[PDB]
RNA sequence: GCCCCUAAGCGUGUGCUAAGUGGAAAAGGAUGUGCAGUCGCGAAGACAACCAGGAGGUUGGCUUAGAAGCAGCCACCCUU
């Protein structure tokens, strides 16, 4: 599942979520995508999940593209346990999603199927987003 | 309105021939008996009769040559039709014969048109899969 | 916890504009 | 979730007699990015964190499972609710592991289960119906891999591949034929059918035998196992073959219920003798004339249905 | 069709633009061979329709407020959420 | 009647409407019919 | 309603009538495909016996030049075209008035003129 | 803040709401309702319904005794 090879920093402060995207706010790898609308913090999890999904959904066709990978790690302290004596080991990793970027791409022949694909990704996504199409 | 295609041969088989007429109606030997007493002469072609039942009953003896497709069959070369036509085609069955023979039968059917006839009979002989020239 | 969602929610008020001191 | 919910009790209940020592061991370092054992799901995903860290939360969370558990059952006794209704011969695909039982299943029944490399690569007992030589549209299940030594450890996971064997009529015995003792291996798996039929005694249900790999295995062994050895027919390869009397040998050892006797079926109606011809099949269709008269097999309300007009030949 | 009337810009800056916008008025700017710098502003209706048929690139004949003038769709910025054009940048045209 | 917060036509021959201020699904299969609530 | 149909709708009449010297209009209903044919294609030898739409023919008529039968349109009408030959035309209108007795001729125009409500049987009683 | 409790508007003009929404809440579901746009059709007759046909080839070919259009699979044309 999607995961960085390595990272220099392994404890790092939480992604921001003020503003808007200035960058990847446009389908320019498939014909159809996903843009969200709310800040987020999309986790490895919910991208392997929405990926299999559009997969799933279409029979060995198409392409798919991925324009975010989470890599900003997200500590977790250990069960039951007080406040304090450091930060807790990383947990998992995130991508920090905003409003207008595209997080998932697809180029399928067919045109229903596209959309009910890219439907489905959206359910198993946590934030509001649409469908957007190359065409405007 | 009920009709049965068959041969001249044959006597009341069940399978192909438990009709109306063994149902309700005249005993089930009658029908075929004159059927066939009338038509003996037909030597493997199909010569389907349709029968008609009035309020109480009223036989009708009648008589039609054997399908569009199947006279395709007879002329073509082969017993057995493709199940995939289009993908696999037996024969190039010609236009001579077909409207030598067809020039009287769609005459009855629908009508004498020539070419009218040869569209029906292209259309069976799709459907059969032993399509022609 | 309706209680805190009900204390809470009290500052979105004409009066307060909108800020609660404990909110 | 069946899987996801007794495999993490069964690894709890495994934990239990040793939740001192080697746990807190591996939890001491934890995963480090991932461990050599995960959790509930194992494959990354699900089962990530760890399988025991408290005492009090694994006893929580297998009194919840069991819970789980018991839900499931009726759930899944629900579900079992068309075959046991109808009464309908079902038979099963017991194999040691990777004696190729979801290949078999897929041939035969045009099924298209999952066939990966691996001891243990169906989870769930997953059935299809079948047809006979002549009908019958039968059950046919798998079952899950049984490995030597089956560790007691796990048996919620087993449990519901024992009922579905203990709830069948004819049982085909799959193995594998790489290792050198075929013997060992079939009596080991049979080990735990004597304890099955302990439990859930009904009957010890007739047996067939059957061993895949045959393009790959006996490269040294030559047809003295399918000779000189005793009941087995085996031609599947390892990715798949022809059946040639397996479905023959498994027609008649199956239950035979289905009475033979000859009934008469009249003309009467237009279509009448439709009936037994799609119900109870058609064998010997001696059809004669008019009021047909045949013989063929029928049930017990078809029977009973034409009682009375079994007027003998 | 691809007649477009322009109206020069009567302020410029923040709260104009932003004005003009909430009135439905897209402004752009015009510059290129001629070498100055025109801010004006246009019917954002009639710009994106013209735009859905003749695409980002088309020769426009842009009516300025006195006269006519030949321009080229050079930029578009457009807002990200709302698919609404926020400013163009039209290049002139010497023929 | 399943009482589900989403409902939608699960056959081509289920039919939304709405009654009683409730959003119901009625079908010629009974099996689908179903209700907001 | 298909502009296409409109546009030959014209056609559809005007060479029609301009041949033929008589054709027949009446209130259609009941013959199945078979009692149509009977006449239209089972007796075809010297008249095209068809329909057309009575609505969109309306105007058809007055390009095509006919005008003496235009408020008779108002209802089904079963045309029959004709090449002339009238003698076993009108008996052929005639005969379906003992089998059927669905079959009437409510009007036409004879040689490019109307009619009454007598030349429907004199047009050819010989 | 201005119906009475309670000092002061049951204020005036446009609209909106049927939910007591106002006078708590999410993913998601949704033939509720106002408004601004678009694409088909339609006074040569459409959208609903009403009167007749909706045929011949033909039980179209594979399958099946069977499959006539209706378990299922290929073709899926024309005569008027
Ligand atoms: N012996 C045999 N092996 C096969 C056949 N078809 C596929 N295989 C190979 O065997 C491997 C294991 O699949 P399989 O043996 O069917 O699994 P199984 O024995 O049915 C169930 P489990 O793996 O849990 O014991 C697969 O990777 C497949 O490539 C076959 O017909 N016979």
């Amino acid at each position: 599942m999607l995961i960085p090879r390595k990272v220099k920093h392994r404890k790092q402060h939480h992604p921001e979520q003020r503003g808007i995207a200035s960058g990847g706010t446009s389908v320019s790898f498939g014909d159809y995508g996903i843009q969200a609308l709310e800040h987020a913090y999309i986790t490895n999890r919910q991208i392997e999940s929405a990926r299999i999904a559009i997969n799933r959904h279409i029979k060995r066709g198409g392409k798919v593209w991925i324009n975010i990978f989470p890599d900003r790690p997200l500590t977790k302290k250990p069960a039951e346990t007080r406040m304090g004596s450091g930060k807790g080991s990383p947990e998992w990793w995130v991508a920090n999603v905003k409003p207008g970027r595209v997080l998932f791409e697809l180029s399928y022949p067919d045109e229903k199927t596209a959309r009910d694909a890219l439907t489905r990704a959206i359910h198993k996504l946590p934030i509001k987003a649409r469908i957007v199409t190359r065409e405007e | 309105l009920i009709k049965l295609q068959i041969q001249a041969g044959q006597a009341n088989p069940a399978p192909p021939v438990g009709p109306a007429l063994g149902q309700h109606g005249v005993n089930i030997m009658e029908f075929c008996k004159a059927y066939n007493a009338a038509t003996e002469s037909q030597r493997g072609n199909v010569i389907p009769v349709e029968i008609t039942v009035y309020e109480d009953r009223s036989f009708t003896f009648a008589l039609k040559t054997p399908p569009a497709a199947k006279l395709l069959l007879k002329a073509a070369g082969v017993q057995k039709g493709s199940g995939e036509p289009h993908k696999t085609k037996v024969a190039k069955v010609t236009w001579d014969q077909v409207r030598e023979i067809a020039e009287t039968k769609k005459a009855d059917l629908n009508a004498n048109d020539i070419d009218a006839a040869a569209k029906i009979i292209a259309g069976t002989a799709r459907s059969m899969g032993i399509t022609v020239e | 916890a309706k209680r805190g969602r009900k204390k809470r929610d009290r500052k979105h008020s004409k009066a307060n504009h909108g800020k609660r001191p404990n909110a | 979730r069946e899987g996801k919910a007794q495999v993490s009790l069964a690894q709890m209940e495994y934990m239990l007699p040793r939740l001192r020592g080697w746990g807190e061991s591996m939890s001491r370092q934890a995963g480090g990015r991932a461990g050599g054992a995960g959790g509930g799901v194992g494959t990354r995903g699900p089962g990530e964190t760890k399988i025991e860290t408290d005492r009090r939360r694994i006893r929580e969370r297998m009194a919840k499972l069991r819970r789980e558990i018991r839900d499931m059952k009726k759930i899944r006794d629900t579900q079992r609710g068309s075959r046991r209704r109808s009464e309908i011969p079902s038979v099963a695909i017991v194999g040691y592991t990777n004696a190729g039982k979801s290949s078999l299943l897929n041939a035969l029944t045009g099924a298209g289960v999952l066939v990966e490399n691996a001891l243990f690569a169906t989870l769930e007992p997953t059935t299809r119906r079948g047809e006979f030589e002549d009908g019958r549209p039968f059950v046919l299940t798998d079952t899950v891999g049984f490995v030597r030594h089956l560790p007691t450890q796990l048996v919620e996971a087993f449990r519901s591949t024992l009922e579905e064997v203990v709830d069948a009529d004819l049982l085909i015995h799959v193995v594998d034929g790489s290792d050198v003792n075929p013997l060992a291996q079939i009596n080991a798996v049979r080990t735990v059918i004597n304890e099955v039929v302990a439990e859930y005694d009904i009957a010890p249900p007739p047996e067939l035998l059957v061993v895949n790999k045959i393009d790959a295995a006996t490269g040294v062994g030559l047809a003295q196992l399918r000779r000189a050895l005793p009941d087995a027919v085996f031609v599947s390869a390892r990715t798949g073959d022809g059946l040639d009397k397996l479905r023959s040998r498994m027609g008649e050892l199956v239950e035979s219920t289905d009475a033979t006797v000859d009934v008469t079926i009249p003309y009467d109606r237009g279509d009448l003798v439709a009936r037994v011809h799609t119900d109870g099949h058609v064998d010997a269709t001696e059809h004669t004339d008019a009021g047909t008269r045949i013989k063929a097999r029928v049930p017990a309300p078809l029977a009973a249905t034409l009682r009375e007009y079994a007027t003998f030949a | 069709p691809n007649k477009l009337t322009a109206n020069v810009r009567t302020r410029t800056g923040k709260g104009a633009s932003r004005q003009a916008r909430r009135d439905g008025k897209v402004p752009a700017v015009l510059y290129g061979h001629g070498t100055d710098p025109q801010h004006l502003e246009l019917n954002a209706r009639d710009f994106a329709a013209v735009l859905r048929s003749h695409g980002t690139n088309a020769i426009l004949t842009l009516d300025i407020e006195g006269t006519e003038q030949l321009a080229l769709t050079k930029a578009l910025d457009v807002h990200p959420i709302r698919r609404n054009i926020q400013h163009a940048d039209l290049l002139v045209v010497q023929r | 009647m399943k009482v589900n917060p989403s409902v939608k036509p699960i056959c081509d021959k289920c039919r939304v409407i709405r009654r009683h201020g409730r959003v119901m699904v009625i079908c010629s299969d009974p099996r689908h019919k179903q209700r907001q609530g | 309603m298909a502009k296409a149909d409109k546009a030959t709708a014209v056609a559809d009449i005007a060479e029609q009538f301009k041949a033929s010297t008589a054709t027949v209009v009446t209130e259609y209903r009941g013959l199945t495909v078979a009692n149509l044919a009977e006449l239209r294609r089972a007796l075809g030898d010297s008249a095209t016996y068809t329909v057309a739409k009575n609505t969109l023919v309306k105007r058809a008529a007055s390009e095509a030049g006919i005008e003496g039968l235009d408020e008779l349109f108002a209802g089904p009408t079963a045309i029959a075209f004709v090449k002339g030959e009238a003698v076993d035309a009108a008996k052929a209108i005639k005969k379906f008035a003992k089998d059927n007795k669905a079959l009437v001729i409510k009007g036409g125009y004879m040689d490019g003129k109307a009619l009454s409500v007598a030349d429907v049987e004199k047009i050819a009683d010989l």
